[PDB]
RNA sequence: GGAGCGGAGUGAAAUAGUACCUGAAACCGUGUGCCUACAAGCCGUGGGAGCGUUCGUGACUGC
RNA sequence: GCGGGGCUCAAGCGUACCGCCGAAGUCGUGUCAUUGCGUGAUGGGUAGGGGAGCGUCGUG
């Protein structure tokens, strides 16, 4: 049914068909295929959890964009003082894919 | 081609500094202009 | 069917208008002029006078001759140019005496 | 050559302005008291932006410890057994079982359970 | 006595409200 | 009663009507979507159900 | 005069054993900047020192 796989630090239950936001996988260009070490498979009552067997089941998916999110405003401020940095970010993302969960 | 017409006059790198404007904003020669906190040279001039 | 008339510069604070026009909002037309007709303050008198401008305007300009079908739409006390006058007080100083004025405006529509 | 700050000042007053529409009261009218609340705004922005991790760990270790006490496991071993079968698994995910697919996570905790010593209070 | 803070424009109204006129 | 206003007319334009080019903010209103009468609130911020002409509001909860 | 409830059926003190929670710490992932020679180190900050810039008006 669906699998558990780690993207950059960061775990994701993604099942086939499914478009998961990761951090940016800076080697890849849109359209590559790139292979996830799966954590957990569960498919209906069976459920792979062996970290041997699972050593050779990797998912793979396609990169779909190349996108950044949503703009964070940032403020550090002390009273008193004056003190006052002003800051922003966009964190960069890419969408993939998931095209196979190999049995 | 395409000869020096005077808009194309620039100085020397490091030729001309751009001023330094004390008293505008905290995130700059502040409210204090570079001077600290009341004392004879916080208004005045101490003669050498 | 929206027909509205106003007065502008009417001399009347705009809260004590308000007092009045806030009595005469989604009644029909007649029964409104019956309660300001008998309301004790004084302020209902040039709301009355607007009230039948409205009235006469439904009935002569877009020909709606029967003032039994209208209720008040809107009704409203807009502020107006404030005057300001002095006044002598204890110790030879002056406190300030704003003069207010007041915008009023009604609308009646068929019902 | 005289210069009337105007058209400049008014850049930033409408910025801080649109960031504090939305602020009850005095807050979001006016220029200067709108000011000192969405430097606030945003200084709780930055620590509860950073502090809603443990945030919400510490809302998957109450879901975590919940479903694995159902199936007679407190959250204190049904932690170590799963290091000692190294099916690490994050909680992000392993408290995302417990409430939807009760299966996997009752089979997670056989697993668990299983990968512990036989008598957990001897010396190791 | 003198007012200690400018009134916020809640409990402004909260008391205006109260200076209504009745219908007759 | 007048003031003033609604039609009508002039004007390119009448929220250009001699209070008149542009018409911001404080301030004052009308209508409307959401919340609000067991609740302790530097008035915000993180999580979050619900409702509705991404967006608007914000039951409840952490700081 | 435990932070409160409650606690001797310790949820108290002592000594071992096992495990877990716990920060902006460290690791993981992504990204920017200073500095020395892809790599190493580094980037809290008031008084203060240096550098790089945004915006307004006018002139060629």
């Amino acid at each position: 049914m669906y699998a558990i796989v780690r993207s950059g630090g960061r775990q994701h239950k993604v099942a086939v068909g499914d478009i998961v936001e990761v951090d940016k996988i800076s080697t890849a260009k849109v359209g590559d295929t790139v292979e996830l070490s799966t954590l957990l498979v569960v498919d209906g009552d069976a459920v792979t959890s062996d970290p041997w067997v699972l050593a050779g089941i990797k998912v793979q998916a396609e990169v779909v964009d190349h996108h950044k999110g949503a703009k964070i405003d940032i403020l550090r401020y002390k009273n008193k003082t004056g003190y006052r940095r002003r800051q922003g970010h966009r964190q960069q993302y890419t969408a993939i894919k998931v095209t196979a969960i190999p049995t | 081609n395409n000869p020096l017409k005077i808009h194309n006059l620039r100085p020397a790198p490091g030729a001309k500094t751009a001023k330094t404007r004390v008293g505008r904003g905290e995130a700059s020669k502040g409210k204090t202009a570079g001077r600290g906190t009341k004392g004879t040279k916080a208004r005045y001039q101490v003669p050498e | 069917m929206e027909a509205r008339a106003q007065a502008r510069y009417i001399r009347v604070t705009p809260m004590k208008a308000r007092r009045v026009v806030d009595l005469i909002r989604g009644m029909d037309a007649t029964e409104a002029q019956a309660v300001l007709r008998f309301a004790p303050q004084a302020a209902s008198v040039p709301v009355k006078k607007v009230l039948d401008s409205a009235i006469a305007n439904a009935a002569h300009n877009y020909d709606h001759t029967d003032a039994s079908s209208l209720f008040i739409s809107e009704a409203f006390v807009d502020e107006g140019p404030t005057l300001k006058r002095f006044r002598p007080r204890a110790q030879g100083r002056a406190y300030r005496i704003r003069k207010r004025t007041s915008h009023i405006t009604v609308v009646v529509s068929s019902k | 050559a005289r210069v009337k700050r105007a058209v400049n000042a008014h850049k930033k007053r409408r910025a801080i302005l649109e960031q504090a529409s939305g602020y009850r009261g005095q807050r979001s009218r006016l220029y200067r008291k709108a000011k000192e609340q969405v430097t606030h705004s945003l200084v709780y922005n930055y620590n509860d932006r950073k502090k809603r991790k443990g945030d919400f760990r510490q809302l998957w270790i109450q879901r975590i410890n919940a479903a694995a006490r159902a199936n007679g496991i407190t959250y204190n071993r049904f932690i170590q057994g799963l290091k000692a079968a190294n099916v690490e698994v994050d909680r992000k995910i392993l408290a995302e079982l417990a409430v939807n697919d009760a299966n996997a996570f009752a089979a997670l905790v056989e697993v668990a359970q299983k990968a512990l010593p036989s008598d957990v209070n001897a010396p190791k | 006595a003198v007012p200690k803070r400018k009134m916020s424009r809640s409990n402004t109204r909260h008391r205006r409200s109260q200076w209504k006129a009745a219908v007759p």
